[PDB]
RNA sequence: GCAAAGAUCUAACGGAGAUAUACUCAACAUGCAACGUUGGAUACUGGAGCGGGGAAGGAUUUCGUGCCAACGGCACUCGUA
RNA sequence: GUGGGAUUGUGAAGGGAUCUCGCAGGUAUCGUGAGGGAAGUAUGGGGUAGUACGAGAGGAACUCCCAUGCCGUGCCUCUAGUUUCUGGGGUUUGUCGAACGGCAAGUGCCCCGAAGCCAUCGCACGGUGGUUCUCGGCUGAACGCCUCUAAGCCAGAAGCCAAUCCCAAGACCAGAUGCCCAC
RNA sequence: UACGUCCCUCUCCAAACGAGAGAACAUGCAUGGGCUGGCAUGAGCGGCAUGCUUCCCGGUGGGGCUCGCGUCCCGAGGCGCUGAACCUUGAGGCCUGAAACAUGCUCAGGGACAC
RNA sequence: UUAAUGAGAUUCCCUCUGUCCCGAGUUACUAUCUAGCGAAACGACAGUCAAGGGAACGGACUUGAAGGGCUAAGCGGGGA
RNA sequence: CGACGUCGCUUUUUGAUCCUUCGAUGUCGGCUCUUCCUAACCUAGCGCCGCAGAAGACGCUAAGGGUUGGAUUGUUCACCCACUGACAGGGAACGUGAGCUGGGUUUAGACCGUCGUGAGACAGGUUGGUUUUACCCUACUUAGCUGGAAAUUGCGAGAAAAAGAUUAUCCGUGCAAAGCGGACGUGGCGAGCGGUGGGUAGUACAUGGUACGCUCAUCACC
């Protein structure tokens, strides 16, 4: 199977890792999200902007 | 140990025939297997030669293949009666889920059994500056690492050991070393 | 570990669909054969008739027979060495070999262990386990033949087991101690109201008879149980990483990688030999040595018969939750750090 | 069984209470455990106090020197003995 | 015979007699298996098939595939739970002159958290032959004919027994074997 | 007499205590290094540069106080050195034997049975 | 009949939850091992079962079936 | 199916009796847990119907395996709502209180109705009302040490063993055959087969550790 991304933090989630979460409020073109890890997940839920944490792919890739 | 093997039994002279006997037997298969696996590697052939890795002795930091070690160790001899080392005891991995209110306690026992083994000493006396240093947190916050200096002296000969702290910034890269 | 596979199952709603199955890791080095033996049939069972030890034996075979070996005189087997050499040795093996062809019903051969081989730093024993493996199929004739023929010689997994088969496993269970009926029967528990306790069996037994019966739970030792184990599916046979280092590279991914995880296999190390991937799980802790057997139940079933193509092998890290399947995509993704920064400039000067 | 009231550690003095051995022997593997005082360290009470004084009740329990048979449900070189 | 001890209670030294005990096994592996325990059990879907049967209404089942419930024995790759690794960080009151380092609040409190343990909250596995009962038959008399019965035979139930699985020589194994000693 | 066994010692697939699996100068133990992972960017210093990053680039703050549009100070927070600092086997993760870890400690083991 | 009041008796709803489905993990003090110290209750004699008869529910009696000796931690069927 | 009659079984109902227990055998129900019976609800086989099919009825062997979640009530019993292949009936001191619980019944406080002049009464209603002890023997569950066949002694001898100068006076094969094939020599000294240890070559095995060819030296058997 391929390999997806993380939602938040842009992990690789190889075959047989991580949970995914379907949103009642849910996007049409993508409606199950991705996560690798329970402190992604739990920092998606406080609504945090991943350019802000510094070990997320979105912020190495605005400073560097 | 048994009958055949006491010091008392067999006696010095008699002992040390044993020692050297099991020694040149070991030593004389060792150097015929070195000699033999020469002239094999040698007549070997490229495409299998590459392929045996390092049966010849060959491969870096990988050991001597053909005997033990602490056999290749050189034993200088019996040391002095008063000798000086310091070392370091990664204490925190003794204490683990210890009860709180007896970490510091637990910790002068474990310090003294640590001394003591090395030292083949059964008296040991703390010195002021480590029993300072062990309690300087109270009895919960032992630090997890102490650099000690052992100091054995004579006074049968009774033997003993004074251990003191030894402040340092950091513990990375120190190693055990013998002092005067 | 675990691993990816598709499916060839008419009918099923996976059919030809991708799924993911855990399984275990066996490392298996080579076994040494170094006895024989026969039994007879009587009207009590099976008698042992003889049996006719290998020329040579190694130390490792020797070292089973004493408590501390290293300070012992070492004597085991020299007599026998220094019999069987000369000419009435050979005529007894000679008498032992005739009474086995003509008296015998059941072969079978002592064999041991390897622990130089499994050149392994946590299993701490240094003397061999022996056993004994029946030799089945042909005549008593052909069995005495093949016996001889594998006398002081290695014996490999792959000649025993092929790869999409089943095999039973025996093996002891993990230990527990003393354990309460809670978790030792599975009875349930008590209201929280209870007097002196909940986590009991409320009545053992009515007044007559006036006694305690063997089927009522007792607390008492739990774990470190003999168990057999049927029908385990080998998905692969590995052969050494000194050998073919691509060990669990597939056709479908490319990847250069081997068996054992980044990091190592927690409590155990790095597989150096060669290794029997089964499907499932296997009673008992790592480190601890196992039996495969050749399968006793019918092998007839579609699951039984379904031939096995891997398509992945995760080697991520057992150790926290691994999201890299190699310290090649690890670096990848980091990139340089300050170690690695210091170490080149140090380099340079 | 001797489990409410958080807790002791260290060195030096004192003491019969020790570093107490038949052979072998360098020391460990053959004298353990425990005590009072002083100096350090670490804690607790937390002013409705294991603070400083009185009534009722007790009547020498107060103080110094000595001593350790019995008593202080473990111990004592200490004690309201 | 040999080697050790010992005799009844009122002082010591020598002898004698008598009595009791020891005089061959020890240590380490691989196996046998009498006897005892004993376990797997149910439902649905596909197809048969809108078929057989039936004026019509209506309406089955076996071989063979695919799943599930209960029970049983394990396991920790994944997911979930648990933290005195007080691991890392944050934060309140007091406190060491301040920063640093911390400390007290019987684990101060909050977030994340490895290893281990663990969930029908996760994953794996759960076999084969005989002997019969009820009953259906074959060959057959008694009894002229007849008749599964009187002699004989066949097929035969989730029953019973054995195999597989667990403990296993007070079941005293003259089962095999390594080494030392005695003879 | 001899082979040997147990205790003291060390390890943990075992474990209430017994019992078990092992080792007997052994990468055995200790400390360090690297890996794998956890948390989330340490103390200190600094603001057009003896600071940071390449081989040319970047360089705050709502307000307030002095002295002469300037130049020095107070200020929660922010930026740089900095995916940094710290922790990582212990009731007990990995590497000294595929390719790409190092040092230190042992210097006649002690005792009892076998008898 | 009654507003206010009640550690009074009763029924329902919202919130909440290990009361339950269905249990799992951790902590202090115990139990457990050691040093010192050290009791009580109770105690005819004792202590493996099946059936029988018997003061109509036996440890002892009749006929059968088991049963080598000594110990550590638990348990609550019997000792009417 | 079966009237009028008639014969039996059972001790899971209530009566009848008063044999045991009053210097005491803890007493209703529920919860938990095990085992037994069959008069068979489901599951396995058969037979027969007034059995076209489907759905059913009435029997026989058979107790191996199953037999549920809730509202009201202290309940047992009962009734209703749902699920299911089915929601069968009973025993074990009316199984089970040093296993729990204490709602009911059944002390002392208090209210009502009826009865009584009254103190008081009521298998009438109501509210509140201490649940003690195991460290002994056995049973059961796990966990250690250890003798023993004249079951501790007698010297009291029995092999699911081999076959011969009475198991001695060789070995192998063969049918407990007919036969066949082998076996170190002359007191020391020679020969052969082997265990170790050196000197040397190559090969095998998973490749540091073992085997094998030649040669030399020792130690054993013959
Ligand atoms: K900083
Ligand atoms: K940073
Ligand atoms: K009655
Ligand atoms: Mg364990
Ligand atoms: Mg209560
Ligand atoms: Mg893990
Ligand atoms: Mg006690
Ligand atoms: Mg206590
Ligand atoms: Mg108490
Ligand atoms: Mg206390
Ligand atoms: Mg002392
Ligand atoms: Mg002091
Ligand atoms: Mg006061
Ligand atoms: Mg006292
Ligand atoms: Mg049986
Ligand atoms: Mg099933
Ligand atoms: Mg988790
Ligand atoms: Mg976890
Ligand atoms: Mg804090
Ligand atoms: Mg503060
Ligand atoms: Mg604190
Ligand atoms: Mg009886
Ligand atoms: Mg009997
Ligand atoms: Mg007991
Ligand atoms: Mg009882
Ligand atoms: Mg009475
Ligand atoms: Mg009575
Ligand atoms: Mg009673
Ligand atoms: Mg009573
Ligand atoms: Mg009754
Ligand atoms: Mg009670
Ligand atoms: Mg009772
Ligand atoms: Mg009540
Ligand atoms: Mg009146
Ligand atoms: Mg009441
Ligand atoms: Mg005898
Ligand atoms: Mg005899
Ligand atoms: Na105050
Ligand atoms: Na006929
Ligand atoms: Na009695």
């Amino acid at each position: 199977m391929r390999t997806i991304e993380c939602e938040f933090s842009h992990f690789a989630v190889h075959p047989g890792h991580g949970r995914r979460y379907v949103p009642f409020a849910f996007l049409s073109t993508k409606p199950v999200l991705t996560f690798s890890r329970p402190k992604c997940f739990a920092l998606y839920m406080r609504k945090k902007n991943p350019r802000f944490i510094p070990w997320t792919r979105t912020y190495r890739r605005i400073h560097r | 140990t048994r009958a055949g093997m006491k010091g008392k039994v067999l006696g010095k002279e008699k002992k040390a025939a044993i020692i050297d006997a099991r020694k040149k037997a070991a030593e004389s298969r060792k150097n015929r297997d070195d000699k033999r696996w020469k002239r094999v590697l040698a007549n070997m052939d490229e495409e299998k030669r590459k392929k045996f890795h390092g049966v010849g002795n060959t491969a870096k930091n990988s050991r001597v293949r053909g005997a033990t070690r602490a056999s290749l160790l050189k034993r200088t001899g019996r040391k002095p009666d008063a000798v000086s080392m310091e070392a370091t005891i990664h204490l925190s991995k003794l204490l683990k889920k210890k009860t709180f209110s007896k970490r510091a306690p637990l910790a002068i026992k474990r310090i003294k059994a640590f001394v003591g083994r090395l030292m083949k000493t059964k008296d040991n006396r703390i010195d002021a500056s480590l029993n300072t240093y062990i309690w300087h947190k109270g009895v919960k916050g032992v630090p997890g690492r102490v650099r000690v200096l052992i100091q054995r002296k004579s006074e049968h000969k009774h033997f003993y050991t004074v251990i003191s702290n030894v402040p340092v910034a950091s513990f990375k890269g120190l190693t055990t070393k013998t002092v005067e | 570990t675990h691993i990816v596979r598709d499916v060839d199952r008419p009918g099923s709603k996976v059919n030809k669909k991708e799924v993911v199955e855990p399984v275990t890791i066996l490392e298996a080095p080579p076994m040494v054969i170094v006895g024989i033996v026969g039994y007879r049939q009587t009207p009590v069972g099976l008698k042992t008739i003889g049996t006719v030890w290998a020329h040579h034996t190694s130390v490792e075979f020797r070292r089973r027979y004493y408590k501390n070996w290293k300070q012992s005189a070492q004597l085991a087997f020299s007599r026998q060495k220094q019999f069987a050499n000369t000419k009435e040795g050979k005529v007894a093996e000679a008498r032992t070999l005739n009474a086995f062809a003509k008296k015998a019903s059941v072969i079978r051969v002592i064999a041991h262990t390897q622990l130089r081989k499994l050149r392994n730093h946590r299993v701490g024993v240094k003397k061999a386990h022996v056993q004994e493996i029946q030799v089945n199929g042909g005549s008593v004739a052909a069995k005495i033949a093949l016996a001889k023929s594998l006398l002081e010689k290695e014996v490999r997994v792959d000649s025993v087991f092929q790869q999409s088969e089943a095999c039973d496993v025996c093996s002891v269970t993990k230990g527990h101690g003393t354990e309460g009926v809670v978790k030792r029967w599975g009875v349930a528990c008590l209201p929280r109201k209870t007097h002196r306790g909940l986590r009991k069996v409320a009545c053992i037994g009515a007044w007559h008879p006036a006694r305690v019966m063997y089927t009522v739970a007792r607390a008492g030792q739990h774990g470190y149980h003999h168990r057999t184990q049927l029908n385990k599916k080998i998905y692969q046979i590995g052969r050494s990483v000194a050998v073919e280092p691509n060990q669990a590279t597939t056709t479908y991914d490319l990847t250069a990688k081997t068996i054992t995880p980044m990091g190592g296999f927690v409590g155990y190390g790095t597989v150096r030999n060669d290794y029997v991937m089964l499907k499932g799980s296997v009673s008992g802790p790592r480190r601890r040595v196992m039996t495969l057997r050749r399968p006793m139940a019918p092998q007839t079933s579609r699951q039984l018969k379904e031939k096995i193509v891997l398509k992945f092998i995760d080697t991520s890290s057992k150790i926290g939750h691994g999201r890299f399947q190699t310290k090649k995509e690890k670096n990848q993704w980091f990139g340089p750090l300050k170690k690695d920064r210091i170490r080149r400039e140090e380099r340079l000067r």
